[PDB]
This record gives C-alpha cells, structure tokens and sequence, in this order.
C-alpha cells in the first residue's frame, strides 16, 4: 500500500520448486487421432490475437 | 458334455460361422454360456 | 466457430 | 505474402472460421462445443 | 443491394 | 451327395445317416463311457461346446448340447445358423467396432 522500495527494506523471496500443471480431456484415442490429423493440415491453422 | 453331439459340414477378415452357431445355439431358452472352441 | 474478441 | 496476402493469411480480412476450416474440422466443433469449446481457436476478420 | 452498407461480420414498449 | 463320411471322434458312434440341407448335419450319440460317481452327472449342466475341426477339402463343426435340450429345436436351429452362414459366405459387422462414430465426421464431409 506504500510505495516503500522493498528492496532496502529488505525482502527476499526463495523460489524453492517450480513445476508445471497440465491437465488433458481424456478423449477417445481414436477421436484425439482424427482431430490431430485434422488440424495438422494447412487450412486448419490456429489464429490468436493479443487482446 | 452329453450323450447327443451334432455335426455339421458346411461346404465353405473374421471368422463368422463360429459366431452364427453360437448365436443359435444361444438362441435355445434351456442352454446358456455357449463355448466356442478351435 | 471462431472468435473475434479484441480492443476497440 | 507469397500464396496468400497477409490479411488474408492472418485471418484480418479473409472469411469466416465456418469457411475457412475444413468441413469436418466445423462440424467436429459443432458437435463436441458443448463440452470442449474448440471455437475460440480459431479467429474471423470482421472487418467495417 | 444494401450490403455494403452493413458490417460484414466475415417497440412495444407502451405501459403505465 | 455326401462326400465326407470321417469320424473324427472314435468315442461317438452316428445314429442318424448325414441328412443334407435343402450344407450336412449329421447327429451322433456318445458310446457308453467310465463309470460315473452318480446317475445325476450327465445332464446336469447347461454349457453348450462349439467345436472347430480342420478344413477338410469343407469345414467340420462340432456342437453339443445338453441332454434336455429338444433334438428336434437344436437341429432346426442348426439347419437355420447353416443356410444364414452358406447364404453369407460385412459392413453392418464391421460398425460394430472398429469403424468408429466421432472419425467418421471427416471423411462423411472432407
């Protein structure tokens, strides 16, 4: 809440584990495949844009 | 195993005679848990 | 279906 | 730049998601949106 | 045709 | 008419003479066999055995049934499964298992 430079007043912070989440729909392996196979091609590429 | 045993000799991917015997046999209300064996 | 969520 | 041009390649001012996928790829969507929402990786112009 | 006019995308209220 | 008249088994002897279907079916009792602990041992059970034999250039089938099983049902039944078969030898098979539902959206339409 104030504007106080941490970093003379003293404050550490000690990253000890960094790990990574992810979390898979379990979807049929033979509809994973055809979705995969699917959206290797060209035409269905991904676009994303910064808000 | 029983006393009567039938023979048939038909005159002839995936098998399908096997599954169609089966599947009469099967068809029969007094038998059950029909075996299939080669 | 897409999207087309943006500034502006 | 070389095949295609750049709003056209970058879905700025092509055609619409429902157009430019591939016919499966839409109705494979449409068919599992209710509870996989591929829609929002795909993006359409809409232009003025 | 009135379509160039749109944007391409690709009143009974009377109570008391 | 008739062609093969083998045996394959020694143990059951024919009773019925190989009655053609309009395949064969031909029907063999079980000669006598060891001593059994109780009258109550032969029939009891329910499990129907269809067994294979090799391909005799025709093929051979072995089935038993129970003995309170009809003669008559089993082999009007058997006569049925055999002209099905001969008449028979699919796709609607093959939709049961390995043709999928959610893979067939790509090539239905792409």
């Amino acid at each position: 809440t104030l504007g106080n430079d941490l970093r003379v007043d003293g404050a550490t912070v000690n990253i000890t584990s960094v790990n990574l989440y992810a979390s898979f729909f379990p979807m049929s392996h033979n509809t994973a495949s055809t979705l995969e196979a699917m959206l290797r091609n060209d035409t269905n590429d991904q676009s994303f844009n910064d808000y | 195993r029983g006393n009567l045993t039938y023979r048939l000799r038909i005159p002839v991917f995936l098998p399908l005679l096997a599954p169609i015997i089966a599947a009469a046999i099967g068809a029969i209300p007094g038998i059950a848990s029909v075996a299939i064996q080669a | 279906l897409g999207c087309n969520k943006m500034y502006g | 730049p070389s095949m295609l041009p750049q709003w056209s390649y970058m879905h700025i001012a092509g055609q619409d998601a429902s157009e430019y996928l591939s016919p499966g790829l839409v109705q494979f969507a449409q068919a599992t949106e209710s509870y996989f929402n591929i829609g929002n990786k795909f993006r359409n112009p809409t232009v003025a | 045709n009135y379509a160039a006019l749109a944007p391409r995308q690709g009143t009974h209220e009377m109570h008391g | 008419v008739v062609l093969d008249e083998s045996n394959p088994t020694p143990s059951y002897k024919p009773v019925t003479e190989q009655k053609v279907i309009l395949p064969t079916i031909q029907v063999l009792a079980s000669k006598k066999r060891r001593m059994a602990e109780n009258e109550d041992d032969r029939g009891a059970g329910s499990v129907a055995e269809v067994q294979m034999r090799e391909v005799k250039p025709i093929q051979t089938v072995d089935v038993s049934v129970p003995d309170h099983s009809t003669p008559m049902e089993v082999v009007q039944s058997l006569s049925r499964a055999a002209q099905v078969a001969q008449r028979l030898t699919v796709e609607a098979m093959d939709l049961s298992a390995p043709v999928d539902a959610k893979p067939l959206d790509l090539k239905p339409v792409d």
